[PDB]
């Protein structure tokens, strides 16, 4: 496959998935799957004004990620940007 | 055990052999150094001359039996590059060198169903017989006792595994530049290693023969620059271009307007003395960003001069165009830790392990031959022992983040000193931590400078949709950071020459009414923009395409915007804020260069579009705010309203662990399948948050009543519908479900059509929304949204490699991919012409 052929099929594919977000219901449990299991992420950072997607992500790794995080023994940072932006911009108090 | 040190005695008459054995070998075969002296009777006062002729290739085969295995030769010329024999890596070979150096890291610890990773400094081990047969060449000549190792660095490339055990990784090395310093000569060497053909890291050595070196026609400096990225946005800078005669194009009418040429400039440099040039000779190729964002050879770099003081060509394009890559510094360095170590007793365990022999090290008769204050811990290992504490902190003990480490060797130390390393974080390089290390011994003296470049942690971004709307959001961002300045501004003037408003000013101070002036031959734009908006909606089962403001034409003067309390409470201003202020955020993150380069994203409902123009760019700010404006305007008017603008559809936020505790996300999902079947109302689960604790229902308002009053009864009755389905009777439950359904659903009817929804013991009715959006209501409305969305996504912005992997959707929830099953996944969840054209058409595309 040519990089012109793959980019127009990325242009058309991006096109229908957004277009349908709004027109398909948010399978988002098994997007917290894709993240926290097939990617084994440390840092669930949050971008917004609230703590929307940060209580939905530490509460699904309570829920069935407590014994996945004993068995790879990996520490996941759960943060957002409103909240906890003293650990992102690396910016302690002395 | 009581072994000879040495033997002095007259080897002739005149001279006199003093000979210094060393005993810890390769072979267990101790070495001699005949260090010969002339004994001249004649000059009383100095009668002992050393015989200086014939000295220098005496030290290199005493050095080449401790360090190469191969046999002793000289008449090869420094410039060629240089092989190593193909060296393995063992279980063995990470025990000895981590117990020895003390590297406490358990993914170089053999763990069950894991492959054993090695130390970055293991990769000396690899390589040091390659490294350092580099300056032995006759025309690289010195004494190599007083050679002072003064650095040594590793980069681990971009993209390749760092070295893990059976791994058989092949070293090769090249002389970058050798340099006749007024002090000495510094050979920059470079002796990567290579596993399964392709390079692994590039590990930089810095040699300094201390003395007084004429040997100018020896030097050279084959420095291969770092790629420089230069935008082309003039036509004033093109002129500058075409005037530079190193600057040759393979078309001499190529259009450089609006392009980004990529420069992989190498320069040669020859010397006269160690300021002046003999010979400056900048090639390479010039690589022009296509859209399709590959880099294509479109000319040279070539560049020809004699007696030259710089090169102009990096003198150019370093002030003209950037390194590909720029680090950024913190507000404050982050004080880490101030941490102890202690050089051991002997120099004994590393010096084995290594294989690097310098006696310097062990020998206190060589040491102090050497005027050393005695037998010289390696340089290299106290390089561990302190790479080792950067790889504990930084990189949270994990292996595969340090990319770069880079240790100048400063002050010479004795065995037993106790070390004082204050661990200091200086800033990024595009999501990567710098961190600044300066170990001093017991006196306060600096010992080890240096630095690592050490990837944060996989990182996965979750963009909010809606919820809270504010006043204000994002000001003091906003006033702060430059990148948030930027963002704003783009956006407010992208709206105010699009749709004739301030975005600013509706988050400032929320006005109640903003009213849209159509006023001049500007405002006619901005009109026939408002009249060019279409939506879709099913009466009597037609598929029309009506008009967005009905009460716009061409005679409208003014347009009015109204809200009950303030602009920011309705979606089409609300979201523009939201996905804004995100963008901002991210662009703020991305300033201060906090993004890992492979790190995952995936958007929530309406943070996709934030997460696309952030992580991809393939629409700019100004598409995206126009793009959640045109959607949250069709998310307005896709419902019909009263007078008063109230609607018969709503939201629940649904917490299944509040009805039942044996309450599964398949009953759930049964219940709300049953009601939609019996009550015939539109009701569908269309946001998976939570497993069994946080859905969103969205359909009719009677149809959220009836849902919220099943496990209303289901909860106080204490009956399951898993159990009974499968341990009583088949297909009872059905019948059993439709009656606590038709009792749900007859109470739901009496009352009238602006119905307060009640919250339930596991329902919250989500309030200031009334539109079914993530359903089924707006299979009709998706069609005019394509129109809308091919304008505005350009298919020439769309990278597929920043895509790639990274970009989870919410309709798929799959690392996105360009494959046949992909786009069928897309088919059978969206049933769309253009998918099933490529699916079919799919061995076309292949070739």
């Amino acid at each position: 496959m040519k990089p012109e052929v793959e980019q127009e099929l990325a242009h058309i594919l991006l096109t229908e998935l957004l277009a349908y977000q709004f027109a398909s219901p948010v399978r988002w449990i098994e997007t917290q799957d894709v993240f926290l299991k097939d990617f084994n992420t440390e840092r669930v950072v949050e971008i917004g004004p609230s703590p929307t997607l940060a209580g939905m992500a530490q509460r699904t790794l309570k829920n069935k990620y407590e014994s996945y995080d004993a068995a790879l023994s990996l520490h996941r940072e759960i943060l957002c940007y409103s909240k906890d932006a003293k650990e992102i911009y690396y910016t302690p108090d002395p | 055990e009581l072994k000879p040190t040495v033997i002095l005695k007259l080897l002739k008459e005149n001279i006199i052999q003093m000979e210094m054995i060393e005993n810890r070998t390769m072979d267990g075969k101790p070495v001699s150094l005949p260090l010969l002296y002339n004994f001249n009777p004649d000059n009383g006062f100095a009668p002992i001359s050393e015989v200086m002729e014939d000295r220098n290739q005496r030290i290199k085969e005493m050095y080449w039996k401790l360090w190469i295995d191969e046999p002793f030769n000289l008449d090869f010329d420094p410039r060629d590059v240089i092989k190593g024999k193909d060296f393995e890596i063992t279980a063995k070979e990470v025990y000895d060198f981590t117990h020895a150096v003390g590297n406490n890291c358990e993914d170089f610890v053999s763990r069950p169903d894991r492959t054993m990773l090695a130390p970055m400094d293991f990769a000396i081990v690899v390589g040091w017989r390659a490294i350092i047969k580099a300056i032995f060449p006759n025309t690289v000549d010195g004494d190599l006792l007083k050679l002072v190792h003064l650095s040594n660095g590793y980069k681990m490339i971009p993209g390749a595994k760092p070295l893990q055990v059976g791994d058989v990784v092949s070293t090769t090395a090249v002389i970058e530049s050798v340099v006749n310093q007024p002090t000495g000569k510094i050979v920059d060497v470079v002796g990567t290693l290579s596993r399964n053909g392709k390079p692994v890291m590039e590990v930089t050595s810095s040699f300094f023969y201390r003395g007084n070196y004429t040997d100018f026609e020896n030097t050279f400096q084959k420095t291969v620059e770092p790629v420089y990225q230069m935008h082309i946005k003039t036509s004033k800078d093109i002129a500058v271009l075409r005037s530079k005669e190193w600057f040759q194009l393979d078309d001499e009418d190529f259009d450089l307007l609006n392009k980004t040429l990529t420069f992989e400039t190498e320069t040669e440099v020859t010397f006269k003395n160690a300021n002046i040039f003999s010979s400056v000779k900048c090639f390479g190729p010039i690589k022009v960003e296509l859209p399709t964002k590959e880099t294509v050879e479109i000319g040279i770099v070539d560049y020809e001069a004699g007696a030259s003081h710089g090169n102009p060509v990096v003198d150019f394009l370093k002030r003209n165009g950037s390194t590909l890559e720029q680090k950024v510094n913190l507000e404050n360095p982050i004080p880490i830790a101030v941490l102890d170590s202690y050089t051991p007793s002997t120099n004994e365990p590393y010096a084995r392990v290594s294989g690097d022999l310098n006696p310097i090290h062990v020998s206190r008769h060589f040491a102090s031959y050497a005027n050393l204050p005695g037998t010289i811990t390696h340089g290299m290992f106290s390089s561990a022992s302190v790479r080792a504490l950067i790889e504990n902190w930084a990189a949270d003990s994990v292996s595969s983040r340090v990319r770069g480490y880079t240790c100048q060797f400063v002050d010479m130390v004795l065995p037993n000193t106790a070390l004082k390393t204050s661990i200091q974080h200086v800033g990024m390089i595009n999501g990567r931590k710098l961190i600044k290390f300066e170990t001093r011994n017991e006196d306060d003296v600096v010992v080890l400078t240096g630095e690592a470049e050490i990837e944060q942690p996989v990182t996965t971004f979750v963009f909010t949709g809606q919820g809270s709307q504010e006043q204000g959001m994002g000001m003091d961002l906003y006033k702060t950071s430059k990148a948030a300045q930027d963002v704003w501004n783009r956006a407010d003037n992208h709206f105010k020459d699009t749709y004739g408003f301030s975005i600013l000013d509706i988050v400032i101070n929320n006005p109640v009414n903003l009213t849209i002036h159509f006023g001049g031959e500007k405002g006619k734009r901005i009109r026939e923009n408002y009249s060019a908006m279409i939506f879709e909606t099913i009466v009597d089962g037609k598929l029309k395409t009506e008009k967005i403001f009905k009460e716009i034409n061409e005679h409208s003067t003014s347009y009015t915007f109204r809200s009950e309390k303030g602009l920011l409470s309705a979606t089409q201003f609300t979201q523009p804020a939201l996905t804004l202020m995100e963008k901002a955020a991210f662009e703020d993150l991305k300033s201060k260069g906090l993004i890992p380069a492979d790190a995952t994203f995936a958007g929530h409902s309406l943070g996709e579009y934030a997460a696309l123009a952030s992580l991809a760019d393939v629409m700019s700010i100004e598409s995206l705010v126009e793009v959640v404006f045109y959607r949250g305007m069709t998310m307005q008017v896709a419902v019909p309203r009263d007078e008063l603008g109230r609607s018969n559809y709503g939201m629940i936020a649904i917490n299944p662990g509040r009805v039942a505790a044996s309450f599964s996300q398949e009953a759930l999902q049964y219940v709300v399948e049953r009601v939609g079947k019996r009550t015939g109302w539109l009701v569908e689960i269309v946001n998976y948050n939570v497993e069994n604790q946080q859905y969103v229902a969205a359909g009719d308002l009677r149809a959220l009543d009836t849902v919220t009053n099943v496990l209303n009864f289901i909860k106080l009755q204490k009956i399951d519908i898993i159990e009974l389905q499968k341990s009583l009777s088949l297909e009872e439950v059905e019948g059993h479900l439709f009656e606590i359904i038709d009792e749900a659903s007859k109470k739901s009817a009496v009352k009238p059509r602006p119905l307060k929804l009640e919250r339930g013991f596991a329902c919250i009715p989500l309030v200031g929304i009334s539109v079914p959006f993530h359903s089924t209501y707006l299979m009709n409305g998706v069609k005019p949204f394509k129109s809308f969305l091919k304008k505005n996504i350009i298919k020439e912005n769309v990278k597929v490699a920043r895509l790639a992997g990274k970009y989870i959707p919410n309709l798929t929830a799959k690392p996105f991919q360009v494959t046949k099953e992909y786009f069928q996944d897309v088919y059978d969840l969206t049933g769309s012409e253009p998918i099933k054209e490529i699916i079919d058409n799919w061995e076309k595309y292949e070739q």
